[PDB]
């Protein structure tokens, strides 16, 4: 199914506001930092997962728009379900000696999964389709200034299990982060989405969850999350015209006149975009 | 070679071990003048059965190419030998050679063999003892350091005992090492080697007497009987019996080994193999003493106050706790920061302590709130120190170990 | 106990301040979940200047809190704080991790000190 | 194709960002790093298997384009093949000879195949071809500053095998380097390429192949990498006119005086370029 033929870039920025953005599961719970600097810091994998969720949400079930039931499944049974869908014999730790219906093994996934299409999968497990390597990449997010993580205490009614010790019967925790602002950057790669058949319909999908991605969040420990900025570099030809590290440089943050101690809204910040090389397109508006 | 003459001719007159079969110049072998003198010797038997890994038909003198002619002469009359001489020699060799007979053994690269000046028990006691599978009693007699004579007075101490190391390469044999020491002497140093060696057993199915083989596979690069550096196992063989210093290469190569191991779950052991095995700790202890001239004890030595030694305990204690925190562990801290903490300590260990808190935390939210053990132990530990050291030594990089085996075994003496 | 009180390199100081600031919490209130470590020593590592203010703010509550009760030990804790400080002309940005390692010496010797009766 | 008539030599420098350039198969998965100074390490092969991958892309196997070291392959195959098209058939494994046409089995691997043209090969295997050299080379790469790789643990909500034992999340984790700057060097041979037929037109793609190598590798556990300086050094006739140390001496880096604290990106540091002898010229391709 038509690839796209060109290469792309982007950049997305989100704030936060009196939440915990992503926790750390062996520091307590508390925000991921750098530490060395204090810089906070968002794993992709967190970003995939609510893309995931809605599309999910959004489009449910339709047709070649699975989503791995990523949820609690057991992994295998897929892989051996693409075996029998394509009539080939289950191979646990081997793709099957024959190379149409050993890739068949997987195109079948392909077509049925949206997520295996877009960011690929590990497939050499106890049942072995092979591997994938995904035309989608997007590394860490970093904040603009140093971060300070605060924690808080909390009451309880009453008792969970049989305390006979026998008010305020309990303590509790929550971390949060007063303000922050955060950048992330990603790439688009045009031949390995000819190997899978990425095609444009799912990037005009996919540009709509970074759009929209945060207002189906909402949770206890989450606060106020939304995204307020979003570039996007088009090349020319199947094989960019300029150097990435180049074209991310042409977007740079500062604060606002009014400085004043410390930040707490977006309107604290001034965000600008220089001009593009000929070879290169640039829209913001997105 | 002399002794094999001699051998030949000492029993050739007894019924068994020897068979009569058989220009002019001096034979060298017995000095004689106007001998016959052979044109080529008899061959040497090969295989498994003979020389492991040789060529089917082998020989000691052998002068094929014109690179290897001297003075204009040609084949063996490069070095003259009498008929009768060189049928002798080779005989009582192929006769040794014989695993029929308790006289032959393997290390590594090579195949040894051995006699006496004289029949004697000695013979006897060696082909075990130098590597264990009376038994054992003379042994704790010499390492404790009693003559031999106490436990069997029969034991001529003055009788003559030959050591011989040959390997091969193609068709063509050579030599690594070879002794002719008394037998009084010759244990002695055996001994010697004993008490050096000697730390406490980290489980009680190991060894207590261990085996020059097991020994040496234990610096190989997968535990492979093959992988083994010909180099150290002429060098160690050669150090044991004459009681001079280990060599040099030793300790460095040990040091590799530490720093390449990752544990083998694919081998499917029930416990996770230990870096720091019961053997490689007793490597270290022994050439630190002959080479160095340090003190180092059997045991945890809680007085002993060194920063190496300490630091070492130091990593020990706080390497428990992740133990404890999380049960049927992944990866320890012990895969992969402990070549770099050993060698460049003020690099590392202020990140480890800090995630030693989060255990420690973690510990004392549940019950067993015995973090606090823990706890103590470390500011005891630390009051001792000043400051940690950028860089250490090799020398300073055993004793780090040595702090570590003691420590962890302290605690596995308690679970 | 092996405390150096006359050291005065900054981040040896540093730690000891952190850890009379940990006792007083400690004393303060009885039977607390953790320790002012537990919450706060990753980032005071990282990052000195931004949360030693913050700290000391807590600290004087407590010290308010237990002065008024015939446990007037705290007088002698904010003694100490006096002159720690005192030694000291600026807080940090960044600390190498060389001196995070001396930071963490200071404090135990300190830690040590203040449980001798 | 011509040889090239001149000895050449370059510098090279390129980044990373919240990645693993390239990782240790002993130490877990840890970066490499020289353990007694902490600076890292980086591999020569890894940039070998890039340029080939490069290489591979771009040309896509046009005639005399062809890579030999090749994904799954069994090597000897092409040993036969050669031979084959000699018009001959060879020898036992013992092979302590040359092969019945060494020139011309040799010349049919040359033509043929670009890195053996590039890098040589062993080749003395059990079907024998001979054997080659190479006229470029390359040596590993050490990081200007010593660098703190640290580690990251995460989820998974789901579980591959069906032995669930218990339905589960699962653990897992990463390793990365928050920043770090590489400097690596090379060299090229007139004589060397004089046996192999090493022509310019294969020079021009090598230079192009190092600006971009790296435009085509993203992927989960890479973050971003980028080249940033490349200065090529000429001489004037068949064989050198001063030696190698010398010239490497000519680039030096500092950080900049006004950073301070770990660095963060290319600004922090200066580089600088001296004057080479009349012998020599230099020229910077980026």
């Amino acid at each position: 199914m038509t690839a796209i033929a060109n290469r792309y870039e982007f950049v997305l920025l989100f704030d936060v506001e009196n939440g915990n953005p992503n926790g750390d599961p062996d520091a307590g719970n508390m925000p991921r930092i750098d530490p060395e600097t204090g810089h906070g810091l968002v794993t992709d994998v967190c970003l995939k997962r609510k893309i995931r969720n809605h599309v999910a949400l959004t489009k449910e079930g339709a047709e070649r728009f699975n989503i791995y039931i990523q949820e609690k499944a057991i992994l295998n049974e897929t892989h051996e379900r693409a075996y029998t869908a394509c009539d080939l014999k289950p191979e646990p730790k081997k793709l099957p000696k024959k190379v149409e219906d050993a890739k068949r093994v997987t195109d079948w996934m392909c077509t049925n999964f949206y997520d295996i299409r877009t960011f690929g999968a590990v497939m050499t497990t106890e049942v072995n389709c092979g591997q994938v390597r995904g035309p989608v990449q997007m590394a860490f997010a970093r904040s603009v200034e140093p971060v300070v993580p605060q924690e808080v205490s909390i009451t309880r009614m009453a008792v969970t299990t049989k305390a006979e010790a026998e008010d305020n019967r309990t303590m509790g925790r929550k971390h949060i982060v007063p303000y922050g602002l955060y950048v992330a950057h990603g790439f688009i790669s045009a031949p390995l989405a000819e190997k899978t058949g990425f095609s444009d319909e799912d990037l005009t999908l996919f540009w709509d969850a970074l759009v929209n991605m945060f207002e189906h969040d909402r949770s206890a420990a989450r606060g106020l999350m939304s995204s307020r900025k979003l570039i996007v570099f088009k090349h020319q030809n199947r094989l960019g015209n300029a150097p990435a590290h180049k074209l991310f440089d042409l977007v740079k943050v500062s604060r606002a006149e009014g400085s004043s101690g410390p930040a707490r809204s977006f309107a604290d910040y001034a965000v600008t975009v220089g001009q593009a090389p000929e070879g290169v397109e640039v829209k913001e508006m997105l | 070679l002399q002794a094999l003459h001699g051998y030949y001719q000492r029993m050739s007159a007894d019924p068994d071990a020897g068979m009569p079969p058989y220009l002019c110049g001096q034979c060298l072998i017995t000095g004689e003048r106007q001998k016959p003198i052979a044109q080529l010797h008899p061959s040497i038997k090969g295989g498994r059965d003979g020389v492991r890994g040789a060529q089917a038909v082998a020989s000691i003198v052998s002068f094929n190419n014109t690179a290897f002619e001297s003075y204009g002469k040609e084949q063996s009359i490069n070095a003259p030998v009498s008929q009768e001489a060189a049928f002798s020699y080779v005989t009582a060799l192929n006769y040794l050679l014989n695993p029929s007979n308790r006289q032959k053994v393997t290390i590594a690269d090579a195949t040894v063999v051995f006699w006496a000046e004289r029949s004697s028990p000695a013979e006897d006691i060696f082909a075990g003892m130098f590597d264990p599978p009376r038994m054992h009693d003379l042994l704790v007699a010499i390492r404790s350091g009693k003559r031999a004579t106490d436990i069997m007075p029969d034991m001529d101490e003055s009788v003559r005992f030959h050591v011989l190391g040959l390997s091969p390469n193609a068709a063509r044999l050579s030599v690594r090492f070879w002794e002719v020491d008394t037998v009084g002497h010759m244990l002695d140093k055996v001994g010697r080697h004993y008490r050096e060696l000697e730390i406490i057993p980290q489980f009680n199915n190991e060894q207590e007497f261990p085996s020059l083989s097991t020994l040496l596979r234990q610096t190989a690069v997968l535990n492979k009987t093959e992988n083994i550096s010909p180099v150290l196992a002429g060098g160690l063989f050669r150090a044991m019996l004459t009681g001079g210093p280990y060599p040099q290469s030793l300790l460095p190569a040990v040091l590799g080994r530490i720093r390449a191991e990752h544990a083998r779950p694919e081998d499917k052991s029930r416990y996770r193999l230990e870096v720091v095995t019961y053997y490689r700790a007793a490597l270290i202890k022994a050439y630190l003493i002959r080479n160095r001239k340090l003190e180092v004890p059997v045991s945890l030595d809680p007085a002993r106050t060194d920063r190496p030694y300490l630091l070492g305990r130091l990593f020990a204690v706080l390497e428990k706790a992740q133990e404890d925190a999380v049960p049927g562990a992944n990866a320890t801290i012990k895969d992969r920061y402990l070549a770099s903490a050993s060698a460049n300590p003020g690099q590392v260990f202020h990140m480890l302590l800090k995630n030693a808190s989060n255990h420690t935390a973690k510990l004392r939210k549940d019950p067993e709130r015995k973090a606090i053990h823990y706890e103590i132990m470390m500011q005891e530990i630390i009051d001792n120190i000043s400051d940690f050291p950028v860089t250490m030594s090799s020398d300073e990089q055993g004793l780090f170990m040595i702090g570590y085996y003691h420590q962890r075994k302290a605690l596995f003496t308690k679970k | 106990v092996s405390l150096d009180p006359a050291r005065t390199d900054r981040p040896y100081l540093l730690g000891r301040l952190f850890a009379v600031l940990e006792k007083a919490q400690e004393d303060a209130v009885p039977g607390a979940n953790a320790t002012i470590k537990d919450r706060y020593l990753a980032s005071a590592s990282a990052n000195p200047g931004q949360v030693f203010h913050m700290l000391l703010k807590n600290a004087s509550n407590h010290t308010a809190k237990l002065r008024k009760d015939p446990e007037r030990k705290a007088i002698h804790y904010e003694i100490m704080m006096q002159e720690i400080i005192d030694n000291i002309s600026d807080f940090p940005v960044t600390m190498s991790s060389d001196e995070q390692g001396l930071f963490m010496i200071g404090y135990y010797h300190q830690r040590k000190a203040l449980f001798t009766k």
